[PDB]
């Protein structure tokens, strides 16, 4: 839905990192240099951000009810 | 006898070496680190007025996970410490988020950076959410739609991560001695060599490798302990490495005191 | 319900005679009924739900 | 438009039933077209192919994997598992938890579960494209 | 909230419930402080033979590792000695084996741990007959038949004179 | 609902006592010690500790199951002590070891700073 | 209504919707109508033809 | 046809596996335990608890 | 030998045939030739067959109590399917 | 594991281990080393929880009383001499340690022996650890190349079978039609062959295979899975026969009207670990549904014949005469079981 | 005090299956007809083709409950380098003069072939067997 803050199994913050992510993938990066330049050493992070489905742009798209 | 040697240090992660220690007292030490090291977290939150697509639960449970700078959270008191009715303004922070959109079009991200801290107990430097630098926006909380706002008080209170993760200080210790397999503490799987067929410790250059005439030495107990310690910026790692011990010295002695008043 | 109180206990189907037996109870928290290990077999039981 | 209707026009891609299959040879995969002349311990043994001298095959599958349903596309590497496995998996993928749809929340039914933060697959398969299980995962 | 008792289940048939639920320090960690998410018992493998599970875990932890997603695709040219080297270029164990130390006290553990990422999906679930009364029978506890012809059913009380067999008793217990 | 709550993991109540002290009369000169609201972090700790002492016998401990926060130890020394008093040493030692290493890493990350 | 003797039943089902994969199955499937005619394991096995 | 009775000396429920039981213990949870009741008659003995 | 076809007392009656070892796997017509406790060693000894095939093991006391239920009448009883108020409530 | 030779415990883990037994009297056993260091054996600490007063005896394959391969168990006074403890032991087989103490010491003792052996055992197992991997079902080079030798020498034969059966020079067996016999021929060689490469698989595994540890142990899985994930699936089998001519004299349309080679007939020469071609995953699919429609049908019959059954003889008690009457009072028999 | 001494040479070291124990038949180099096949522990007491052992077999230390032995207190131990505890699980009166002493160390097997002159004393419960380089 939206990138969770902590990572599940570690915990590292990685809530902040995805507008990071989305700018890093624009220039055309590959996605695992992409995850390296943000320090995500530990692969749970790195499936944490790899994997993420932002699924509230979707919601967003539906008129507001008030 | 204990002695300590640092091999990186920086504001957020620590990577030392520990000698001349027993390998119990290391893994208490960093239990302790992982789990009883008291922080500042959000644990009430009531909401004004919520119109966002996200759930009510869904972004208490996000506010939950905010670190909080906990810097002099030592001298905070527990809830159940307190006589005050309810929370007062010494065993809480209460800070508020009010967020809105405005315009047909554009989508406004609320970010942990609009949280404010409007009261708490001064002049203590506990409340403020952690931020890596000062124009840097923080954890993304939630976003808005046209004629969509957020209005939330929230409360923050001290805890441990026995508790909840959420007060957990550290997010990942790495933690490892013996890189040479020399106390032969672990069988290696193979299928053609052992050696060949694992990778290297990092820190296998700092201990010899053992020759091959050696003998295996059977009264050789583990000595050298190299752990990494990274926090979630709530506490610095040194913070954290102190308190750590504070922590456990504090047990120990509550356990001494209750052997002495048993008489 | 206490403790060392004898309770029936079964699992259907009963197909032999000790498919329902006899234990003692011992209270503990949350919602699953906790047993042996050993008696899973006689019982013809997983824990797969 | 040059689409899929253009191709079955073209006279590349045909329509056979059940009934037609009687009498026609299909070859696998387009490699099986061209006899080859290797020994290679860690890929599978293809069929070895001997009972006829030359072979006149008429169609050649588009990909064998397209030979399973929805449920059994979800399944990564179903060539590697005993078939009673892959049954219970595709009963027990309908009970599984995640976003049914976009508008759940302007909708009102009986029953409905979403989970937080549903993840794309880190093993995936080329059918789920066509599914949209990475985005509705 | 997930809890004891709630089911999941991987994409191979390889359903199960929470047992217990351990803290992030008492759960077994590799020297990078990795915890597992899940624990599952290694003898679920070998009677199902789900070697899928297993290949999809080692292209799941190399695709996280190399920051992509992996092409599992029935019927291809994939095998599992390319995975292997693939991760073994990565710096870690070529069959995904990882050395962990135990949670309590620190200690090494004997044997290394097949460990990395799977896909898991949660599951949506969250009378006395005939064979009961055959099995008691067989254990020979008359009074337990005796309990459940009555308690489970409508008995009740009635007093009857021993001359008229009429309902025209006044009884007074005190 | 059945699960209890989770503050009570740590916080002890006032009824229940801290620490709860027995004898065992198997063999001389032998304790049974009950720990509440406590786990391995102290126990592994309090034991193996206890198990370099040279007038310590025998020295264990156990939790019985993981759903309850307490554990239990037993602990028998020689004839010439007692084992309370072996337990006292024990904690000011792990006290002492512990202010040494705080010092030390105190210095050590002065000198880095 | 009037002649719901002998009517075909579970024509008509709701739609599944537990999750996605689970509505598109549900939106292909197939019901074979047994009447006592078969012989029991013969329609229920997995013919070559169903390649 | 007959309905109204009050029953409730009997449960239901998922297990797990538990390996510090004994083979004739059986773990109940706190919410079932509360649900069923044994009725005891009062004697001098256990008239206190 | 082992002959398909069930016809005892024509293969008893053949010279050169074991007329006291003869056996059939139709104890209906072993207890039409031979009798009633003849029967019932040819049934014990048909459901051991049938429970040892796969090599299990079951007690003989069950299998005994059971063929004698079943011969218990002098002829064979097969495992097949007033009160007042009883009378009223049907 | 726990039970083998070479395993030995350190003082500290045999103190924690022996506290976690509940009938423990106290009284720690003399090590099995004592210099240069104190050494503890598995077995010591599994005799532990053996109560007192117990012996067995039992010999694996001939074995001497020196045991050079550590099978059989002799159990003198509640001790192991020798003898790897596995489910031959502690398992539901009849003689075991389990029936020992249930026919000499009684209920409460055996069921207590179950909750001491227990933890023991599980607290060894947590400070030891264990586990399973996708290298556990690799095969070497060699071995490899020799289960693809005999895959091969079988086809052959398979080959030379089928020329002598297509030029009427096959023998006929007594009976029965040529074509049968041609087909159980065929599939006995395809069942020995699988028998054959699961057997050099089985002949490969070292000590620390996991999977060779537990089929060791017999907790769970046999030698039929490690022949299937490791060497060969073998033939799919359907009704008792090999894959019929579902189609116009061919089982699928990729294969040429009358083709008996094994491939062509539902032979799958891969195993789990290398992958099923197409063929295979449907010949495999057909095997397992009908697998699953059998065991759907046999429960049911099953299930009605024990509730006839149970019917049946639902009134039938011993007397105390020891007479075994029915509800009517005619007796069944003069004596129960005639002892 | 002591039941039995000897010194052996040993003929072969099997390791076997296990990577931690050998066992190793020895022959009395004063006497023939006497044989000790030994199961040890190969990293405290590591051994070698053709190698001499001096080996003693006791019934107790001195010269119920373990403890940790203070370095006070001293025992014949202190004379070996290699010591073991156990238990006697078999005496074979065989034909004539040929006895054999089976020996159990908690799993760890040991077979003594001999006269009875020599183990006539060994008819014991619990065996200490103390090796000597
Ligand atoms: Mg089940
Ligand atoms: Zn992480
Ligand atoms: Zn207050
Ligand atoms: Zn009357």
């Amino acid at each position: 839905m939206i990138i969770p803050v902590r990572c599940f199994s570690c915990g590292k913050v990685v809530g902040d990192k995805w507008d990071a992510y989305l700018r890093l993938l624009e220039e055309g990066k590959q996605e695992g240099d992409a995850l390296d330049e943000l320090k995500l050493k530990r692969y749970c992070c790195r499936r944490m951000v790899l994997t993420h489905v932002d699924l509230i742009e979707k919601f967003l798209r539906y008129n507001p009810l008030e | 006898e204990p002695k300590v040697n640092i091999i990186n240090a920086q504001d957020d992660e620590v990577e030392l070496m520990l000698s001349d220690v027993n390998l119990s007292l290391a893994n208490s030490l960093r239990r302790t680190m992982l789990a009883e090291v008291p922080t500042l977290a959000i644990d009430l939150v009531e909401i004004k007025m919520n119109t966002s697509v996200l759930a009510d639960e869904f972004i208490s449970h996000r506010l939950g996970l905010i670190p909080l700078v906990s810097e002099d959270v030592e001298e905070m008191k527990y809830s159940r410490d307190c006589t005050c009715e309810d929370y007062c303004d010494e065993c809480s922070v209460v800070l508020e988020l009010s967020a809105r959109h405005e315009g047909e079009e554009g989508t406004t991200d609320v970010y942990s950076s609009s949280l404010i801290k409007v009261s708490g107990p001064g002049n203590l430097n506990v409340g403020e959410p952690v931020r890596r630098d000062d124009y840097d926006q923080g954890i993304l909380l939630c976003k808005l739609r046209n004629h969509q706002e957020l209005n939330i008080r929230c409360i923050a209170k001290k805890g441990i991560a026995k508790e909840h993760a959420k007060w957990s200080p550290c997010s990942a210790i790495a933690f490892e001695y013996d890189p040479h397999n020399k106390l032969k503490h672990t069988d290696f799987w193979f299928e053609v060599d052992a050696k060949k067929e694992w990778p290297d410790s990092k820190y296998a250059t700092w201990e010899e490798p053992p020759k091959p005439g050696e003998v295996f030495d059977y009264k050789a107990k583990p000595n050298r302990f190299y752990m990494t310690v990274e926090t979630t910026g709530s506490l610095k790692a040194n913070q954290v490495f102190s308190r750590g011990i504070k922590t456990l010295q504090e047990k120990l002695a509550n356990v001494l005191f209750e052997l002495e008043n048993s008489r | 319900l206490m403790d060392d109180d004898p309770v029936l206990f079964n699992r259907q189907p009963s197909l032999h005679k000790m498919s329902m037996m006899a234990h003692r109870v011992k209270v503990m928290p949350y919602s699953t009924f906790r047993l042996n290990l050993s008696v899973t077999s006689p019982y013809n039981a997983d824990f797969d739900g | 438009v040059y689409g899929w209707s253009s191709l079955v026009t073209s006279g590349v891609i045909e329509y056979v039933d059940g009934e037609e299959e009687e009498t026609i040879m299909i070859a696998m995969t387009p490699e099986d077209l061209q006899t080859r002349s290797l020994n290679d311990t860690a890929k599978r043994i293809k069929p070895e192919m001997s009972t006829s001298s030359h072979h006149t095959f008429t169609h050649c599958e588009i990909h064998p994997s397209m030979i399973l349903g929805v449920a059994a596309s979800i399944i990564p590497f179903p060539d590697h598992n005993q078939s009673p496995r892959n049954t219970y998996q595709s009963a027990m993928g309908k009970q599984a938890m995640g976003v049914f749809l976009t508008n759940y929340n302007v909708r009102m039914d009986t029953m409905a579960n979403i989970l937080y933060y549903p993840q794309k697959p880190l093993a995936k398969t080329q059918a789920m494209e066509y599914l949209k299980f990475r985005e509705l995962p | 909230v997930p809890q004891i008792g709630d089911k999941f289940a991987s994409r191979h048939g390889q359903k199960g419930t929470i047992g217990v639920t351990y803290r992030h320090e008492d759960m077994p960690f590799s020297a990078e402080g990795i915890v597992p998410d899940l624990i599952i018992n290694p003898h679920a493998i070998p009677s199902r033979m789900t070697v899928a599970h297993l290949i999809e875990c080692l292209l799941s932890k190399v695709g996280s590792i190399r920051g992509y997603e992996g092409d599992a695709t029935p019927f291809t040219d994939l095998t599992v000695d390319a995975v292997s080297n693939l991760l073994r270029d990565n710096g870690y164990q070529s069959r995904g084996f990882e050395v962990m130390y135990n949670g309590h006290t620190g200690k090494k553990l004997m044997a290394q741990v097949f460990f990395g990422p799977t896909y898991y999906q949660r599951l949506r679930h969250m009378r006395f007959g005939e064979m009961e009364r055959d099995c008691m029978i067989a254990h020979g506890a008359a009074g337990f038949l005796k309990e459940r012809l009555m308690e489970a059913s409508d008995a009740f009380r009635v007093h009857v004179c021993g001359i008229c067999g009429l309902m025209s008793v006044i009884a007074n217990l005190k | 609902m059945n699960a209890p709550d989770r503050f009570e993991l740590f916080i002890l109540p006032d009824d229940v006592p801290k620490l709860k002290i027995t004898p065992d009369s198997r063999v001389p000169n032998c304790i049974i010690i009950k720990f509440e609201r406590e786990d391995h972090t102290l126990a592994n700790l309090l034991r193996e500790e206890l198990a370099l002492y040279p007038d310590v016998t025998f020295v264990a401990y156990k939790v019985e199951h993981p759903l309850f926060a307490n554990f239990v130890m037993r602990l028998q020394t020689e004839e010439g002590t007692r084992p309370k008093q072996a337990l006292e040493r024990a904690c000011a030692s792990i006290i002492n070891k512990l202010k040494t290493l705080d010092h030390k890493f105190n210095e050590e990350w002065n000198i880095k700073n | 209504q009037k002649k719901a003797m002998s009517s075909r039943a579970g024509v008509s089902q709701v739609l599944n919707r537990y999750t996605y994969s689970s509505t598109l199955s549900h939106l292909r499937r197939t019901n074979t109508p047994i009447g006592r005619d078969g012989k029991l394991a013969k329609p229920r096995q997995l013919h070559n033809t169903h390649w | 046809n007959l309905m109204g009775k009050r029953v409730d000396f009997s449960a239901r429920t998922v297990i797990s596996g538990d390996p510090n039981l004994e083979l004739d213990q059986v773990g109940v949870p706190i919410s079932i335990a509360k649900t069923l009741s044994y009725p005891e008659t009062v004697t001098q003995y256990n008239i206190h608890r | 030998l082992e002959t398909d076809g069930i016809n005892l007392a024509e293969v008893m009656a053949v010279p050169g045939v074991d007329s006291s070892r003869t056996y059939s796997n139709s104890f209906v017509e072993i207890l039409s030739v031979l009798g009633i406790e003849a029967t019932r060693s040819s049934l014990y000894k048909e459901i051991l067959n049938v429970i040892a095939f796969d090599g299990s093991y079951v007690n003989y006391r069950h299998m005994a109590l059971l063929v004698d239920v079943m011969t218990s009448r002098g002829y064979l009883m097969a495992i097949t399917r007033t009160g007042a108020l009883m009378r009223c409530s049907f | 594991k726990m039970t083998l030779r070479d395993t030995f415990i350190e003082y500290e883990q045999v103190m924690n281990m022996l506290f976690w037994v509940p009938s423990w009297d106290g009284v720690v056993p003399q090590p099995a080393i004592l210099k240069p260091k104190p050494l503890w054996t598995g077995k010591q600490l599994l005799s532990i929880a053996i109560p007192s007063g117990i012996h067995l005896q039992r010999t694996d394959g001939g074995n001497s009383l020196l045991s050079p391969k550590d099978n059989g168990m002799l159990i003198v006074d509640g001790k192991v001499m020798f003898g790897v403890v596995d489910k031959k032991t502690v398992g539901s087989g009849g003689g075991g340690l389990i029936h020992t103490v249930m026919r000499e010491k009684g209920p409460k003792i055996c069921a207590e022996l179950f909750g001491n052996i227990q933890k023991v055992v599980n607290y060894w197992l947590l400070h030891n650890g264990f586990s399973i991997g996708i290298g556990d079902a690799i095969a070497d080079a060699s071995t490899m190349k020799e289960i693809t030798h005999a895959i091969s020498s079988a086809k052959e034969q398979v080959q030379e079978i089928i020329y002598k059966a297509q030029h009427n020079e096959l023998e006929l067996k007594p009976g029965m039609t040529l074509r049968e016999s041609f087909e159980g021929e065929v599939s006995r060689t395809l069942n020995d062959a699988r028998d054959s490469a699961g057997r050099s698989a089985e002949m490969n595994l070292k000590d620390l295979n996991n999977v060779k540890q537990m089929v060791s142990a017999g907790s769970k899985g046999s030698f039929i899975n490690i022949a299937q994930m490791s060497a060969c699936v073998g033939q799919q089998m359907v009704e008792g026969k090999r894959i019929a001519f579902g189609f116009a004299d061919r089982s699928l349309p990729h294969f040429t009207k009358d083709d008996f080679s094994p491939e062509s007939k539902g032979f799958v020469e891969n195993s789990y670990l290398r992958g099923l071609t197409p063929q295979e995953f449907f010949f495999h699919a057909m095997a397992g549904r009908e697998g699953l429609i059998d065991t759907a049908v046999k429960t049911a019959e099953t299930g009605y014949i024990q509730r006839r059954l149970v019917k049946a003889l639902e009134d039938i008690m011993v007397h105390y005469d020891g007479t075994t009457r029915n509800s009517l009072g005619d007796i069944i028999q003069f004596l129960y079981g005639e002892d | 005090s002591a039941l039995f001494d000897d010194i052996f040479t040993v003929q072969t070291v099997d390791n076997g299956r296990y990577n931690k124990v050998s066992r190793i038949i020895g022959i009395s180099t004063t006497n023939s007809a006497i044989k000790l096949t030994l199961d040890i522990n190969n990293e405290m007491f590591p051994v070698s083709q053709d190698d001499s052992l001096t080996v003693t077999l006791a019934n107790s230390l001195s010269l119920k409950s373990w403890r940790p032995p203070k370095p006070t207190d001293k025992s014949l131990a202190d004379d070996y380098d290699y010591v073991m505890f156990g238990t006697v699980y078999k005496f074979e009166e065989g034909d004539e003069d040929k006895i054999k002493v089976y020996v159990s160390f908690g799993g760890l097997l040991m077979c003594l072939e001999g006269g009875y002159k020599s183990l006539a004393s060994l008819k014991q419960d619990n065996l200490y067997i103390l090796i000597r380089r």
